[PDB]
């Protein structure tokens, strides 16, 4: 009922050296620069990995993997355990105030077309 | 707790090979940042302040660039040929579509 | 008409805006109305 | 003589009069962010 566990993410706050007046937000991810937005490498991965939790589990096809869309969603259980030891930097404090409010807000915009 | 690179390295007097093996390559690197420094200069912000105008012009040179390279004796590239035939394709299509709509008229 | 122009960008970037960030509702107000109650209140709403 | 005008004048003068009180009601208020004042503000107004 709830969809998938790809709309429910924490924050995630990693970091950035761009100014506010450049960064923009991914949905899902947290807020990245600009440039990250004519990289259709970046923005069709980024935003393929979202709606892929809308899509109900009768959808995904016939043969996909048990659990998730493996042709889409899947990291090796080594890379996992790899990057799970992999931290990034904290957000200073008055950049991370705002930070939050951003990411939970573009959001919400999702998880509130999962309910209408 | 778990600092970065830049607070760790302090000195750049050297080649990247020994701070490789100095500081990331060493068993006990404990290694707990992630975190990429801004490398754009204030001297090119200040003159394509928009990551569109930095992106133009990243195109333009690129084009430039490949334009130049493909403008000892070899010779025989394909990409030449390709750019070649891109040109006398765009210039010939351009052509026929300032004189097709001259003619509507 | 330059007047028009800011309040055309006004409207369309609160429609826009209430459509990527869902959370704000963003209800374009106009302080000419509110006309006063029986006595000295206003109780203007939320808005913008 | 017609009952207009009194009643025009007053339609008219309504809008300009609430229009100037709320203008001053609001700056007697709690927490005001008055940002006509940008030291900061561009970066939060471009990103947007
Ligand atoms: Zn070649």
């Amino acid at each position: 009922t709830m969809g998938g566990d790809a709309l429910r993410v924490p924050f995630l706050d990693f970091a950035t050296a761009t100014p506010k007046r450049h960064q923009t937000v991914v949905p899902g991810v947290g807020t990245l620069h600009d440039c990250c937005e004519h990289s259709p490498l970046f923005s069709a991965v980024a935003r393929r990995l979202l709606f892929n939790s809308l899509v109900p589990a009768q959808l995904k096809g016939r043969d996909f993997g048990g659990d998730h869309t493996a042709k889409l969603e899947f990291l090796a259980p080594e890379l996992v355990r790899a990057v799970a030891r992999l931290r990034f930097k904290e957000c200073a404090p008055a950049d991370v105030v705002p930070q939050r409010n951003a990411y939970y807000s573009v959001l919400n915009t999702f998880q509130a077309l999962h309910r209408s | 707790t778990l600092r970065d690179t830049i607070p760790d390295c302090a000195l750049r007097s050297q080649t990247l090979e020994s701070l490789d093996a100095r500081y990331v390559s060493r068993d006990g690197a404990h290694d707990a940042a992630v975190w990429f420094e801004d490398m754009t200069p204030a001297e090119l912000e200040v003159v394509f302040p928009t990551t569109d105008a930095k992106l133009n012009y990243l195109s333009r040179t690129q084009r430039l660039a490949s334009l130049l390279t493909y403008a000892t004796p070899d010779t025989a590239c394909v990409h030449g040929e390709l750019l070649a035939r891109k040109r006398e394709r765009f210039a010939a299509v351009i052509n026929r579509f300032l004189d097709l709509h001259q003619i509507l008229r | 008409r330059a007047a028009w122009r800011y309040i055309r960008e006004l409207i369309i970037a609160t429609t826009l805006f209430a459509s990527v960030y869902r959370c704000g509702e963003l209800e374009l107000r106009r302080p000419d109305c509110s006309r006063p109650t029986s006595e000295g209140r206003y109780r203007y709403p939320p808005g913008v | 003589h017609g009952e207009v005008l009194p009643a025009t004048f007053a339609a008219v003068a309504n809008g300009f009069a609430a229009r100037a009180r709320f203008c001053a009601l609001t700056a007697g208020a709690g927490t005001v962010i008055d940002n006509r004042s940008a030291p900061g503000v561009f970066d939060a107004h471009r990103f947007m």
